[PDB]
């Protein structure tokens, strides 16, 4: 065992190609891995008070009025996530639900996101499960029920176990209320009934023009 | 054929984690040994004969002792029913102050012995109408028990021998001493008017010399130093002040605002004499201890330090409050120096260092004052904690003496002559309720069972010396601790004697509590979920 | 035990009941008590304890092992409690408090296994300790002389007892002597803070040095301090509490201007208030110039025009002593510096210490303070050497206090074995055992002094036991002679409420844990 | 690891030295409570529901699973007691680890091992020759109602004690039954002979003592008479079936004519065996093999009890006692095969009888020799079992208390006169010994102390009465009747326990301090420990 002086020639060279071919899948990977980490372990290893408004903001929060009702965005594939949350404009807030089918604490959450979007457009709500995303055993077993903001491009929300400060009852005006709290939900807009559309596409306007 | 499905009905509706249950045997009698099983835990911790117990809490912080509210308290009991009769034992602390071992044994016999009433075929509304007659029964009994009256609280002899027994249960060893020093404690306290505060007594403990090192300060001390050079006046003349010993600023915004260099020249110079005059005007009132409850400011300290004018800090209000009440000072919210009326006074302020802590003492020459202090010494924080319970037990027992001062013989004394009474009132009550009148008569008994069994002794001979001697007619006589054979004495010689408002009490808390669980036939649990705290 | 479909606790909680959990806590108080068991004694060795970060720490100081320790043992806490409490209240034989309440524990366990009740041997112990407490009060020597060299030799003997199991014990009449010239000088209240103590790399323990007077470390000089003098044969001291610096008037200080003179006006007032606060200091006539706050670049340049000293960030403590070495006061503000707050010292100089400077106050007639300048050859071992020199002065304060003294070695555990034994044999016999357990306990000190030293235990108590017994009060070990001697002529002298403390301690805390019969353990948050 | 390099940890000094006095203490700790007339049971779950519930100190011992080599020691000390003894089992373990903790003492205070071993050595030789001079009573005094009086000691502190009254007479005359004489004259008590079956049922007053022998057997066919007036046994070692020829032997058919013949053979070979052994006279036949269907007719015919599948050593005690022959094969010395009639045991009743819905054969009055068997009724199989425990332990303390003659008083009377003689005897030999033999004399006292708290007594004060009675014995040649004093458990007062009937066999306690001694001296001999990792 000698000559450790090597200097290797053109080895790496030769097997450039092949080195970048599993090198880029590395990096791909890690890409959805460093995306994660900044969720799991470090929050994973631990009469106007009685809102007079709040029954008169559940009801006309039914107004869904439109075209039915819609439905959350369900993501079934990490790449998914991570070239949704890569696009897309970084000016409007990007809120994501993780959930597992079966467990308490999740059907009353989506039925708030859902009350939500409509208060709301701009917000861009939707849940994936933690199967999909990668999530550690510790994270999976008890800390499913979690809100993840992102706006930016970056983590703006820090949530979870939001049944501890919000039950298992809580209704929409709840969830909003308490968002409102930390300044996280987009402040609302006026909104009118449009008959359904105008708008058809947006070109050379040629307007008319009186010429002699 | 493998399996038993869900009952239609309420048993499908229910929730996940819920728990449903009905009817006597799933839900009374499980009440019954949830509280049976409380009282056996807490049993062992009554008399003087009682053993201390160490108890951990979630916090990871240890309580020796063997006081019942404390334990309880230090226990995170999941049962209903005995979170029920904790609170029940709670109360009574609050009220009184002292018998919550009473009133958990109490209640437990009493569950034990409505479980065998309704084992034997009787009704839940039977047993519970029994238990309130005989309670009515009892409470009419009692006032006929007593033996004798405090008769005088200005005194230190008689208030210490009254008070002794309330501090003998716990601290069994020694209990002269601190007996003496509540005493002169409570007796400096307690003026011509007939109220007494139990705040106006403060302990601070001291760690190092051992507990035969107490003794009472008519003042107080607080675990602080002084800012200022000096540390000793012999005249004192404290000048409390609320506000932070510092030149007072603008509330909503300050800013210099400089437009020429003579004023950015003599802003620091005009500021500085200020300071100066007010404290100089402060000093000039012959004030030379000054207490604030703020910050203190450095030019402040150095124009107090040159005139010779000692400074203590206070950070909690509380203190403030207290030291104003025990000098006589009024608490300015300004600089303003104090006028003749609000100029407080005390006999001696000084440093000191005891053991090896440094103390601030208010210290006056008098046997008088609104607020007495008990310097408690010892080997170990947990024993100065245990002498502090005792000493809390003893001042409640002389508040209570102050409010009522009727007295009963203790040790089993009172319980046996009850159980004998109501015994023999329930014979001649017919009905089935009779039964029910018993069985609360037995219950008492397991006040001196609990005592001999304590002791050492057989309680069964115990309990049949007590009964023929009050047969007889005896009815001061109780278990003698100070004996390795069942035997019994006169409670009134030896002076064993318990307040009669806290029997009273006591009985009361318990045969409601007791009572109060009787009377739930069903039991809808949700599911535990989170709750942090 | 049947289960209950819903439990009395909350789930996890740990209870152990009985005689087994009591003979448990003394097993556990006998474990802890062996950790510190070597360490006794001109004999005794130190141990070395390190943290999670790697940070050793080298004490054969009972109390500091014991802290040292991450005891969770509920029982065994009460002996790490005493230890400190002891080490508060007296200072020295802060292994002799936990030796004698395990020692108790150990003897009375066999009568705990067999049924006894443990409130006959809470007040058996109560009586002994009374007894052997008047006892040690009543043999106590004292002299009603109050002479000036007898008071100082007798402090002096006590310091160099109370050092003589640490590993200055070599230079143990050396460091005594500086210690109590380092106490003697202390006013009324003997604090502490009053004594400093300084360490310093490089040197041998001979090097150490005691200045009647204030010495602390160089800090932060500025631009232009090298060109200060370094010596002066009668400096004024100005102790101040001052920022001498270029700054903001005020943090809320605006200033508006709508003229360029007024410009330059405002930036020469700037400069102009800084000049007349050094001007101010300068023609108080004082040399040196300490200042609690910062002294800038600017000021130290000026301090060196005119051959003055200055030092910034001087600690607050190093100010409090210089102020009771020289006499003066700390100034918050330069507009009065009259000549009576001014500090005075026959001589200041800065030399060089071990590698670093250091600034010297020396010739201080009317001091009150001094400072320990500790030399050694690695930090544990300064470490250690403060450790041993804060309880000899813990010792030579409390001698102060009050000079009652008795033998050490053991002649006084002795001594009150034989009394409380004597005792023990004229009583009705149930509290004869537990005192004659409590007079054999008391043997533990002698017993492993001669352990530790390695001779035979047994034979030199059998010779101490028969001594006391036939005449002779203050005969103990004799670790050098192998055998046993008059430890009174012998000069082993402590103070007599170093063993009432002791005695105190061990049996408040023997008691305790005797009269604990259940223990419930919570699960953990 | 260190410079030794072993592959393994190591303990050395006084870190391995308490560590054997602890797993001592812990072996004596779980059987401390098992101890005295005021002791109780055990439960022990064996990890699959099996329960077993006994206050033997063996038989506890036996059954946990133990670590510890130290702990090992003491578990089988405890079997060697009960195998060479029979009694005493749970004193001896108890006694072993109070020698040794007593013993680590003295070594913790720098007493040399060798010192503290010699001592031990000299107070057990000492505390056995006080016991044989001074403590011992002769049976010859007494009567048979020693015998009574010592199995009902043993039947204290057992399920069957209460009971003892009825038992004891039970237990005595179940071993005088199997007394017989060997060479050179001298008594022996086979017990264990006594054949001990276990049937639930009615109470314990009405388990039997049967005047014979009993079998865990039934007849083979249900066609045969279940009660023969007058028996007369025949025992074979020999199974009765078709007659297979050997390995050794082949059957080869040429002719085919002769196959039948050959196949007649295979089963009148057996016939005439039988029609032999019948043709005595025989009605009882005892077999170890077994019985093919043809073969039991032959027997049903012929009215005659058959029983098959006995039981080997059920077999040579029915012939011992009966009188018969094992006959392992009917050839006499003529090359030729017979049956006489001189190897038929004899016994006056033999019935098929019915205990608790189960059968069993009952052999009343056996000739020429007598035997006994015991039939132990209980509440369940748990509680019999305990039964022929405790019972085991009576029929060894009567065969002991026979064979030798000589008692010693019960109730931790021998204990506490060691105590008084053997410190008082230390107070002589050099300076070193005097401290381990006077810890010999106190660590004796655990055992008076032991009954003591059982009771929930003041056994500090009973030990101090006991240990100053003694005293005076000791001391007063006029008083050397309190040698007897003992432990009265139910009043909590010292009694003269040779009146109150409370006796040992002499060898329990001699046999006990030997054994204990030489344990505690073999853990004391030790003071390092290399434990070397598993190869898995
Ligand atoms: N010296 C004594 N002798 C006999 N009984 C006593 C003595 N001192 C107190 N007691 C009894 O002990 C009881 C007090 O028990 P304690 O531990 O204080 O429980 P609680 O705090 O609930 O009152 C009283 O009922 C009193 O009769
Ligand atoms: N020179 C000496 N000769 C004999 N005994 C001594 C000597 N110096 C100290 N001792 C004894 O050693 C005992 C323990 O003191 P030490 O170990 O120095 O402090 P600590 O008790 O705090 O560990 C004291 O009781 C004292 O009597
Ligand atoms: N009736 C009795 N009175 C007093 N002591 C007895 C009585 N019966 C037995 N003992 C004592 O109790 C001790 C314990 O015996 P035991 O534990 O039953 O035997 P083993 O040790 O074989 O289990 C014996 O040494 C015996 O002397
Ligand atoms: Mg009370
Ligand atoms: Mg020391
Ligand atoms: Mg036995």
């Amino acid at each position: 065992l000698a000559g450790e002086g090597i200097s290797v020639n053109t080895g790496p060279k030769g097997v450039i190609n092949d080195w970048r071919r599993f090198k880029q899948l590395e990096t791909e990977q890690r890409e959805e891995q460093c995306r994660e980490m900044e969720r799991l372990i470090k929050k994973l290893s631990m009469f106007l008070q009685q809102y007079r408004k709040q029954r008169m903001e559940e009801m006309r929060q039914q107004l869904h009025k439109g075209p039915q009702f819609k439905q959350v965005f369900e993501i079934s594939s990490g790449e998914g996530f991570l070239d949704m949350i890569d696009k897309e404009q970084k000016s409007i807030v990007i809120m994501v639900h993780i959930y597992e089918d079966g467990i308490p604490g999740t059907e009353a959450m989506n039925g708030c996101m859902i009350c939500l979007a409509a208060e709301y457009p701009a917000v861009k709500f939707c849940k994936v499960k933690s199967s999909v995303i990668g999530a550690s055993s510790q994270f999976t077993r008890n800390a499913l029920p979690a809100l993840l903001i992102y706006k930016g491009g970056e983590l703006i929300g820090n949530f979870v176990r939001v049944t501890d400060q919000l039950g298992d009852d809580f209704f929409a005006v709840d969830l909003e209320a308490f968002l409102q709290e930390f300044g996280l939900l987009p402040e609302k807009e006026v909104l009118v009934l449009t008959s359904v559309r105008n708008s058809a596409t947006c070109h050379s306007e040629d307007s008319d023009l009186e010429i002699d | 054929a493998l399996h038993v499905p869900k009952a239609p009905g309420f048993a499908q509706m229910l929730k996940e984690g819920a728990k449903h249950f009905s009817g006597l045997e799933e839900a009374v009698y499980r009440n019954i040994q949830a509280c049976k099983e409380l009282a056996q835990t807490t049993r062992t911790a009554y008399g003087p004969n009682g053993m201390n117990k160490m108890v951990i809490n979630h916090l990871e912080k240890l309580f020796v002792t063997n006081d019942a509210a404390t334990i309880l308290r230090e226990l995170e009991v999941q049962h209903p029913a005995a979170k029920m009769i904790v609170m029940a034992s709670h109360m009574q602390e609050q009220e009184v102050g002292d018998g919550t071992n009473f009133v958990l044994v109490f209640a437990g016999a009493l569950l034990e012995l409505a479980e065998e009433l309704l084992r034997i075929g009787l009704s839940v509304s039977e047993v519970i109408e029994g238990y309130e007659i005989a309670c009515r029964k009892a409470h009419e009994i009692l006032p006929n028990l007593v033996c004798c009256s405090a008769k005088n609280l200005r005194d230190i002899d008689e208030v210490s021998s009254l008070l002794r027994t309330s501090i003998m249960s716990k601290q069994y060893g020694n209990e002269v001493f601190l007996a003496k020093l509540i005493a002169q404690a409570c007796v400096s306290i307690f003026p011509d008017s007939g109220h007494f505060n139990v705040d106006n007594i403060r302990v601070c403990k001291i760690l190092g010399s051992g507990i035969s090192s107490s003794s009472v300060l008519h003042g107080m001390v607080f675990k602080k130093e002084t800012e200022g050079d000096v540390t000793s006046v012999k005249d004192a003349k404290i000048a409390v002040y609320s506000c932070p010993f510092d030149g007072m600023i603008t509330e909503t915004k300050g800013t210099v605002l400089i437009k020429t260099a003579e004023e950015l020249m003599n802003f620091s110079k005009g500021e500085e004499n200020l300071m100066d005059a007010q404290v100089k005007a402060i000093a000039d009132t012959g004030a030379n201890v000054v207490v604030t409850g703020g910050k203190v400011a450095d030019m402040a300290l150095h124009y107090a330090n040159k005139y010779n004018i000692m400074l203590v800090r206070l950070n909690s209000k509380w203190d403030l409050r207290r030291l104003c009440k025990t000098v006589g000072a009024t608490a300015l919210p300004r600089l303003t120096p104090p006028v003749l009326e609000e100029m407080g006074h005390c006999d001696s302020v000084y440093l000191s260092e005891v053991g090896d802590t440094q103390v601030v003492v208010f210290k006056h020459e008098k046997e008088d004052g609104a607020i007495s202090t008990i310097v408690l010494r010892g080997s170990t924080d947990n024993l100065m904690d245990d002498i502090e319970r005792a000493v809390d037990d003893g001042v409640n027992t002389f508040k209570v003496l102050t409010r009522d001062k009727r007295l009963v013989p203790g040790g089993g004394a009172t319980e046996i002559e009850l159980a004998k009474q109501i015994t023999s009132y329930g014979e001649t009550c017919p009905g089935l309720e009779q039964y029910a009148i018993k069985k609360f008569a037995e219950a008492f008994e397991a006040i001196p069972r609990a005592l001999a069994e304590n002791s050492g002794v057989k309680a069964n001979e115990v309990i049949s010396k007590l009964y023929a001697v009050h047969q007889e007619g005896n009815k001061n006589v109780g278990l003698d601790i100070e004996a390795e054979v069942p035997a019994v004495k006169d409670m009134l010689e030896a002076g064993i004697l318990d307040t009669y408002l806290g029997k009273y009490w006591a009985i009361k808390l318990a045969t409601n509590a007791a009572v109060t669980v009787l009377r739930v036939d069903q039991i809808i649990m949700a599911k535990p979920a989170g709750g942090p705290k | 035990m049947m289960p209950t479909p819903v439990i009395l606790l909350k789930e996890g909680t740990d209870s152990s009941q009985g005689i087994p959990q009591l003979v448990s806590n003394i097993s556990a108080c006998q474990v802890i008590a062996e950790a510190v068991r070597t360490t006794l004694g001109p004999r005794g060795m130190d141990k070395l304890i390190v943290d999670g970060r790697g940070k050793a720490t080298i004490s054969n100081d009972g109390a500091t092992i014991l802290k040292l320790l991450d005891v969770v043992h509920p029982a065994a806490k009460t002996l790490v409690d005493i230890a400190k409490s002891q080490d508060a209240e007296v200072g020295d034989g802060t292994t002799s408090v936990t030796l004698l309440a395990a020692e108790f524990l150990k003897q009375v366990k066999p009568y705990v296994e067999e049924g006894l009740h443990p409130q006959i041997i809470i007040r058996a112990f109560r009586t002994a300790t009374q007894l052997a407490v008047n006892k040690i009060k009543e043999i106590a020597v004292t002299v009603k002389k109050a002479d000036k060299v007898e008071q100082r030799k007798l402090l002096e003997k006590c310091a160099m007892t109370a050092l003589s199991s640490k590993l200055i014990s070599q230079q143990k009449a050396f460091f005594a002597k500086m210690v109590v010239d380092a106490v003697m000088m202390l006013d009324d209240l003997l604090q502490l803070k009053m004594i400093g103590i300084k360490k310093v790399q490089g040197g041998a323990l001979e090097d150490s040095q005691l200045v009647a007077g204030v010495a602390f470390k160089k800090t932060f000089s500025y631009a232009g301090f090298e060109m200060q003098p370094k010596k002066y044969h009668n400096p004024k001291i100005a102790l101040l509490n001052v920022e001498l610096e270029l700054k903001a008037e005020k943090d809320n200080a605006e200033i508006r201007v709508h003229t360029v003179e007024d410009y330059q006006a405002i930036v020469d007032a700037e400069w102009n208030i800084l000049y007349d606060k050094l001007e101010k200091i300068h023609h108080s006539g004082a040399k040196v110039v300490l200042s609690k706050l910062p002294i800038g670049d600017v000021a130290t340049q000026y301090f060196a025009d005119r051959d003055m000293f200055c030092a910034g960030r001087v600690p607050e403590e190093d100010l409090k002593r210089t102020m009771m070495a020289c006499g003066g006061s700390i100034q918050t503000s330069v507009n009065a510096l009259s000549a009576d707050v001014l500090g005075r010292c026959q001589v200041f100089e800065e030399t060089q210490i071990g590698g670093e400077r250091y600034n010297f106050f020396t010739g201080c007639p009317k001091a009150k303070t001094c400072t320990f300048i500790l030399r050694g050859g690695a930090e544990q071992f300064m470490e250690e050497t403060e450790r041993s020199l804060h309880d000899a002065i813990m010792i030579v304060r409390r001698a102060i206090k009050n000079d009652s003294v008795v033998a050490g070695g053991g002649a006084i555990e002795m001594e009150l074995s034989k009394y409380l034994r004597d005792y023990s044999r004229t009583i009705p016999g149930k509290q004869q055992l537990l005192i004659g357990a409590y007079a054999k306990a008391l043997e533990i000190i002698p017993r492993q002094l001669c352990d530790n030293a390695g001779f035979d235990a047994t034979n030199i108590l059998n010779k101490l036991r028969a001594r006391h017994a036939q005449g002779g009060t203050w005969y103990g070990v004799d670790i050098n002679n192998e055998d046993i001697a008059d430890n009174f002529e012998a000069f082993v002298w402590e103070p007599a409420m170093v063993r009432i403390n002791a005695l105190t301690a061990a049996s408040e805390a023997a008691c305790l844990i005797v009269s604990v019969d259940e223990t419930i353990k919570n699960p953990r948050s | 690891e260190g410079p030794l390099s072993v592959f393994g940890d190591r303990s050395t000094g006084e870190t391995i030295r308490s560590q054997n006095v602890m797993a001592a203490a812990s072996i004596a700790n779980i059987v401390k409570s098992s101890l005295g007339p005021v002791g109780l049971d055990k439960m022990l779950v064996d990890d699959i529901g099996d329960v077993t519930i006994t206050n033997d100190g063996a038989t506890i011992l036996k059954l946990l699973e133990v670590e510890h080599p130290a702990a090992k020691v003491l578990c089988e000390l405890a079997d060697l007691q009960d195998k060479e003894v029979g009694d005493g089992t749970t004193s001896v373990v108890i006694i072993a680890a109070e020698l040794l903790k007593n013993a680590d003492e003295l070594v913790k205070q720098k007493i040399h091992p060798t010192s503290v071993i010699s001592g031990y050595r000299l107070a057990c030789k000492e505390a056995v020759r006080y016991i044989n001079e001074n403590l011992i009573v002769n049976t010859d005094e007494l009567g048979r109602d020693c015998l009574i009086n010592a199995a009902k000691t043993s039947m204290s502190s057992k399920i069957i004690g209460i009971n003892g009254d009825f038992f004891a007479n039970m237990v005595v005359d179940a071993v005088l039954a199997i007394k017989y004489t060997d060479i050179r004259g001298q008594p022996r008590y086979p017990v264990n002979s006594v054949n001990i079956l276990k049937a639930h049922g009615r109470s314990q007053m009405e388990s039997m003592l049967i005047s014979g022998y009993a079998l865990n057997c039934v007849v083979g066919s249900q066609g045969m008479p279940k009660r023969i007036v007058n028996a007369k046994i025949a025992c074979l070692d020999f199974s009765l079936q078709k007659t297979k020829m050997k390995l050794g032997v082949q059957v080869v058919i040429t002719d085919p004519e002769k196959l039948d013949q050959i196949r007649q053979r295979e089963s009148d070979i057996t016939k005439e065996r039988i029609q032999k052994i019948l043709a005595t006279g025989a009605n009882v036949i005892l077999t170890t093999g077994g019985i093919d269907d043809m073969c039991l007719k032959y027997f049903v015919e012929a009215g005659a009890m058959a029983v098959r599948r006995v039981l080997k050593r059920d077999l040579k005690r029915i012939a011992k006692a009966s009188g018969a022959t094992i006959l392992s094969t009917l050839a006499n010395l003529e090359g030729e095969e017979t049956f006489e009639a001189a190897m038929l045991g004899q016994a006056e009743e033999v019935v098929q009888e019915r205990i608790c819905d189960d059968e069993l054969i009952l052999i009343k009055n056996t000739k020429a020799r007598t035997s006994a068997s015991i039939i132990l009724r209980g509440a369940n199989d748990f509680m019999c079992d305990e039964m022929e425990r405790s019972l085991h332990d009576a029929l060894c303390v009567v065969k002991r208390v026979l064979e030798s003659k000589s008692v010693v008083p019960g109730g931790g009377a021998v204990e506490a006169a060691l105590s008084i003689y053997l410190e008082n005897y230390a107070t002589s030999m050099g300076s070193r010994e005097q401290l381990a033999i006077a810890e010999f004399a106190r660590s004796l006292l655990v055992i008076p102390n032991t009954l003591a708290v059982n009771a929930a007594q003041d056994s500090t004060d009973l030990v101090a009465k006991l240990r100053a009675f003694h005293n005076e014995a000791q001391v007063n040649p006029e008083r050397k009747n309190l040698k007897w004093i003992g432990l009265d458990l139910s009043n909590g007062k010292p009694r003269d326990n040779k009146q109150a009937g409370v006796f040992e066999p002499t060898i329990v306690k001699v046999k006990s301090l030997k054994f204990a001694t030489e344990a505690a001296i073999t853990i004391l001999r030790i003071d390092d420990l290399i434990k070397l990792h598993p190869e898995s």
